[PDB]
């Protein structure tokens, strides 16, 4: 009923719609806010092309844009980029916990520096402060094995969780989705010719 | 041989990346373009006599601008990244240490010492590596055939003022885009006041 | 664990639905009302720039060229006729009937401009708690704590368990199990590029809270100067380390100094 | 004579004030911080590309002093170097770099 | 603000009042208000303006 | 506009007030230029390698 047998796929698709429906109007506000603050003409979106006939013509109303809501946001983002903060791994009360903590938070620094940790954290904080939701990923890449930290782009319309998880960190979740866009040629590269 | 750092002029209309790269530094890109303008006489200097040239097209410039120069000829550089298979043919010479030696394929052909103190031993391991190729093209064909450059990454380094990724599209911003409307409205106010004042002096 | 790490600006759970908010949602209405105010003022101002005299057609016929050039030439006077009715009587003087009006800027628009401009700054923003960026920076830390937990749970299957009988892991690839939870706690702290920065940053905080007295302070300075440093400091660093180890603080690393300078 | 209607005066004042408002803890308060921060993370990538490019042009380093190749060679399976790419002030000569850090070490020391 | 005029007071002169802000007219023409007998009761100025 | 069978053009004065802050930002960088560093590591020979 699995793998080639697509009876798993209908369950997966049903779960996607069940996760998408509740958090549908919430993410619209996040997207609208980011677009309102960053896209050059985004403060008038919804009207754009609006005007009257005016003697058999279609002159449109002037729509000037004076962006005054981004200064405090830039101040907040600069506040974080000045002081970036990371993981610590404090020791305990034991004979050997000191060396253990030293080794662990040296390994973590190695993983964070030699991969996209800084970009991931900056992107996540920027999105969280602008719209209200940000995210980043923690994968394991083969180089002879390694843990890598990767960024996620457009979290508002890409990450969907089990609607039964309620905690801040979504610890009590049993499935999730992570969408990303692709080009037809790169879809031809791997995944074969395919339909 | 030397490594040099060179500037790029008019980056906005010159550098184009793989539309599948999303990171700030474009690490995950597989090709790129770098255009630059040229004069017909300098096109005659190298690249030979050639046909009368076929320049690239963008339909970008002269948008609110005056043109007088037919010295256009737009040429581009093209960067590829390929996997390929290369044979490591190690001269792991036991003496003076020299454990786990290199001998990539491109070494022996140039390095012809007639194998003074190397020995050959295990040399039959083929590995997939990553190389970058560069080429020069125009609207007609190849001005310079592809050749491999010494590295692993695409050698273009982007710099952004403020960069975000909004709807499958990367968006940038400088420091004056937000002030266009008040400035060009202040100009209109002053211009309209001046002649009204000059119309009826006394 | 699921390897996705969410980050929220401000998050609440209201009616079976999780709700989030950034820093610009609250300020959309005043901003897009301010834009409309400015846009509506601009063209109203541009519609009627000045004043033009108004006359009757037969009150000025034949005298247009004198009024046309009143700003270039310097006339001693300007001629005009009187207003006459159908029987030839004079009913009005030779002055122009009136002038057009210029733009006015109604009061409600000015009030809205001031009010919305003031409200944008009001809505958008013990030393730390007074700043408007505290809640975001606090919610980032508790996301990083979850990231540390996920990394630590996942690192055992990739790097192997630690054990101690130094910290020596696997041989080829192995995990070990029934070794138990580690004796560390996940926290957050400043981010450093290299270990030397972390050492000197905490050592210099230990210093500068000490009166100049007790052996301590020279030892702290020696340890600090042993770390850090860049180009062209070979001789100075070697001279420092010699005094640092002849004083019983460096613990010779069993290569040359334990038998040459320590002896 | 001319009148200079009221709406034009209001627009002059409003636009002149808005141009300054739109365009601009000590460092973070300035308006130039984000640009100077995005420049550093570009220089970091430039350093990574230079390191990847320098091995094939100047040869690997290896140790057993710092001695490179003989005529032209790379060496391989020597591994990642033990350095970390960072940013710092730009100096014309090495002597400037030495004295700049030594004078910062000084001036934080009591005379003793 | 918009001026208010009578229909017969401006008929045939609309093109001059339409372009008073682009062209630079030396003056603007208008007629007087006449009753049913042809007598003049009001001047050539507009009756009033909106608020 | 035509303006009695000619083509006099509107006056277009230009008073550039947006470049001052940009010049300030550029001067800020040109005063402090910054470059690559190559910090060392924890090893016997990393110091000379970084130098």
């Amino acid at each position: 009923m699995a793998e080639t047998l697509e009876k798993k796929h209908e369950r997966i698709m049903l779960r996607f719609d069940r996760a998408y429906s509740p958090q549908k109007e919430v993410r619209e506000k996040c997207i609208e806010a980011t677009r309102f603050a960053r896209v050059p003409g985004g403060q008038w979106e919804g009207a754009t092309a609006a005007g009257t006939k005016l003697d058999e013509q279609f002159e449109k109303y002037p729509k000037f844009e004076i962006n005054k809501v981004a200064t405090e946001l830039n101040r907040i983002i600069a506040e974080y980029r000045n002081n970036r903060i990371t993981v610590k791994f404090r020791p305990g009360d034991r004979e050997a916990s000191e060396e253990l903590a030293n080794k662990l938070n040296g390994l973590f620094r190695a993983d964070y520096e030699e991969t996209d940790g800084g970009e991931a954290c900056d992107n996540a904080f920027d999105d969280a402060a602008t719209g209200g939701f940000g995210c980043f990923r923690l994968t394991s890449m083969l180089v002879r094995q390694r843990i890598a930290i990767e960024p996620i782009y457009d979290p508002s319309r890409s990450v969907w969780f089990d609607p039964d998880a309620k905690k801040y960190d979504k610890s009590d979740a049993l499935w999730a989705f992570c969408m990303y866009s692709l080009s037809p040629e790169k879809y031809e590269a791997e995944y074969g010719k395919k339909p | 041989q030397r490594i040099a750092i060179e500037p790029i002029y008019d980056p906005s209309r010159s550098v184009w990346f793989d539309p599948d790269a999303k990171k700030y530094d474009k690490s995950d890109a597989l090709w790129a373009f770098c255009m630059y303008s040229l004069s017909p006489e300098k096109y005659e200097a190298e690249y030979g006599k050639k046909p009368p040239t076929s320049l690239d097209v963008t339909s970008m410039t002269s948008w609110e601008y005056n043109w007088f120069g037919a010295d256009v000829i737009y040429i581009a550089k093209y960067y590829e990244v390929r996997k390929e298979s290369v044979d490591v043919i190690s001269y792991r010479h036991p003496i003076t240490g020299e454990i786990a030696t290199y001998d990539s394929d491109q070494v022996e052909d140039i390095e012809d010492e007639l194998a003074i103190a190397g020995f050959h031993e295990v040399a039959r391991r083929s590995v997939k590596r990553r190389r970058v190729y560069v080429s020069v093209v125009d609207g007609d064909g190849f001005l310079e055939k592809p050749r491999r450059i010494p590295g692993e990454h695409i050698p273009l380094i982007p710099v952004y003022g403020k960069r975000w990724f909004i709807d499958d599209i990367e968006r940038v911003e400088g420091h004056i885009a937000k002030a266009m409307d008040p400035q060009r409205l202040y100009n209109l106010q002053v211009s309209m006041l001046a002649d009204t004042a000059a119309q009826d002096p006394g | 664990h699921i390897p996705l790490i969410p980050v929220y600006g401000k998050r609440w759970f209201i009616d079976d639905i999780e709700r989030v908010e950034g820093h610009i949602a609250k300020a959309m209405d005043p901003q897009r009302l301010y834009n409309l105010q400015v846009s509506m003022l601009a063209d109203t101002a541009a519609q009627d720039p000045g004043q033009i005299p108004i006359v009757g057609m037969e009150q000025i016929r034949g005298l247009e060229k004198h009024w046309e050039a009143r700003n270039k030439k310097r006339p001693a006077f300007l001629p005009l006729r009187e207003v006459r009715d159908k029987s030839g009587n004079i009913i009005a003087g030779a002055t122009p009937a009136g002038y057009t009006q210029p733009a006015v800027m109604n009061q409600a628009l000015a009030a809205l401009l001031q009010q919305t401009s003031a409200d944008i700054q009001e809505v958008t923003g013990m030393n730390r708690a007074d700043m408007a960026s505290f809640i975001y920076l606090d919610n980032m830390a508790k996301s990083l704590k979850r990231a540390g937990e996920v990394w630590l749970s996942m690192a055992r299957e990739v790097y192997g368990s630690e054990r101690e009988v130094r910290q020596t892991g696997a041989v080829v690839a192995l995990n070990d199990l029934s070794v138990g939870r580690y004796d560390v706690t996940v926290d957050v702290g400043p981010s450093y590029t290299a270990r030397r920065d972390a050492t000197v940053s905490v050592l210099t905080n230990v210093l500068s809270s000490m009166l100049p007295t007790d052996p301590m302070r020279p030892a702290i300075q020696g340890i600090i100067l042993d770390n850090i440093d860049g180009e062209g400091l070979d001789d100075f660093k070697e001279y420092n380390r010699n005094q640092l180890l002849i004083s019983g603080i460096a613990k010779p690393r069993n290569e040359k100094e334990q038998q040459i300078v320590q002896q």
